[PDB]
């Protein structure tokens, strides 16, 4: 999905056709490419577009955040936060704004929220060569 | 030594009136927490009262219920209280005290009690300067919402004036949710939203850190070629600022997609509550439902 | 002037017992003392 938007060139194309196929136990198989008819669909694009917004949202947020908490910190963690901060910075507000981008990004989290985690709902033992069916034990 | 119990008995060192007992027997199937299980407890050790305290903190309260032990209330007998601890999976019939609607489907989490309206109702038991606070049983989009508003109110604190953090403090308090309005009481940045704060700061960092060109640019990249809604809204959000990509590699974008991903649930679990009920029931009425207990 | 170069471009609050590492702590009056004391030991030092 994050790649539709460069499908004119034949690197882009190419790295999708790797993408798009899988190997698993002694099976391959081609997942459907998201991108029919040349656009990408609305679901596909909200994720996407969640996703870098999470994205940009932290790059801007953290880092005065990650200043004033590291001052205090005793996990000397936040510190090398802090600095890691830096280098990413070196190599390139109003308060209810401040407000709204927080809430941005912790919205956006949630809209990534059914992705990000898929449940267990079985644990397999048996084997067959009618190994059509298992029997399982079910998780909720 | 001694297992578990699941049915435990509890009993009122206290003279009961009639009318304690009849709102005591209205509290039949809800959901009361106790901190330790013994099959003949006190009533002392009942809800929620035991924990506030001079401190007054919401998220202290927050904390101190998330670990305790949740059991469904059963018949009532005089002076005698019966209380169940569920099973994972099983069916029950839950009732609802909090003035929250439920819907047939969604995710219930425990969280301590708001205060709504007026707060008109405060005739639960009292016995003696002790009281049967009930936690609330809300769906999940008002816990994830209370969550984030108190991480947004602990973070905006750093570097803001008093009267700022005073007037953010009041614009977040209050939440509307599915056409009623409930407000937080005493939100309080203790040491123990310090702890969220310090997380929240750091899986920020490890996300941008993490993220890579092709994330970045996916926004910019779509507003210079699409135009909704959806899409002006989260710019307007975003700072002001065809080519090919001059970086590309698959392999390298799924390791650092999977990286992104155990960050991003770093973050999330701080707003997200554990699921304790599932719902698949309403009475029309709304007073209770038949739920999978999740724990 | 910066006579130490740093790795590190931010420092870190350093805590626990001065016997589990090592810090070098040192005020400028104790640096002072001992640089004359040394001297005048030099100086007690065909």
């Amino acid at each position: 999905g994050l790649f539709s938007l460069d499908r004119s060139y034949e690197e882009v194309k190419a790295a999708v056709q790797q993408l798009q196929t899988i190997t698993f136990r002694d099976a391959t198989f081609t997942i459907p490419d998201p991108v029919i008819d040349q656009h990408l669909l609305i679901d596909m694009k909200t994720a996407c577009l969640s996703m870098s917004m999470v994205a940009n949202l932290a790059s801007e947020l953290t880092m005065t955040y990650v200043r004033k908490l590291a001052l205090e910190d005793s996990s000397m963690l936040l510190v090398k936060c802090q600095e890691l901060l830096m280098r990413l910075d070196r190599e390139r507000v109003s308060p209810d704004d401040e407000i709204a981008r927080l809430s941005a990004l912790f919205v956006m989290l949630r809209q990534l929220d059914d992705l990000i985690r898929e449940q267990v709902v079985f644990t397999v033992c048996d084997v067959s060569p009618d190994n059509k069916s298992a029997t399982c034990i079910f998780k909720g | 030594m001694a297992a578990m119990e699941a049915n435990i008995f509890c009993t009122f060192d206290h003279k009961l009136s009639i009318a304690d007992v009849g709102k005591l027997t209205k509290l039949v199937a809800a959901v009361v927490p106790i901190p330790q299980r013994l099959h003949l407890i006190k009533h002392y050790q009942l809800g929620l009262h035991q924990f506030v305290d001079h401190t007054r903190g919401y998220v202290r309260l927050r904390g101190l219920l998330r670990n305790m032990t949740l059991t469904l209330m059963r018949r009532v007998e005089g002076n005698q209280i019966l209380l169940h601890v569920p099973t994972h999976g099983l069916l029950y019939t839950v009732l609802n005290t909090g003035p929250v609607t439920w819907e047939k489907g969604d995710a219930l989490c425990v969280l301590p009690p708001l205060f709504h309206g007026p707060l008109a109702r405060e005739n639960l038991l009292t016995l003696g300067q002790w009281e049967l606070v009930l936690p609330w049983i809300v769906p999940m989009p008002l816990a994830l919402e209370i969550n984030q508003r108190l991480l947004i109110m602990g973070l905006f604190s750093l570097d803001r004036s008093y009267e700022e953090v005073k007037a953010a403090v009041q614009q977040l308090q209050t939440i509307t949710f599915r056409d009623a309005t409930f407000t937080i009481p005493d939100p309080v940045i203790d040491q123990h939203l310090l702890i969220d704060m310090k997380t929240a700061c750091l899986s920020m960092s490890m996300v941008a850190n993490l993220a890579s060109e092709l994330t970045m640019t996916y926004v910019r990249k779509l507003a210079l070629e699409d135009s909704s809604m959806l899409l002006v809204k989260c710019q307007e959000l975003l700072m002001r600022l065809p080519a090919r990509p001059q970086h590309v590699s698959p392999d390298d974008e799924i390791a650092r997609l999977s990286a992104l991903f155990v960050m991003l649930r770093q973050l999330d679990d701080l707003i997200r509550e554990q699921v304790v009920f599932t719902v698949c029931d309403v009475s029309p009425d709304n007073k209770s439902a038949t739920c999978i207990f999740k724990g | 002037m910066s006579l130490l170069h740093t790795f590190w471009r931010l420092p870190v609050a350093v805590f626990f017992e001065p016997h589990e590492e090592n810090v070098l702590r040192c005020p400028e009056r104790v640096l002072r003392r001992l640089l004359e004391d040394a001297a005048v030991t030099m100086r007690g030092g065909d």
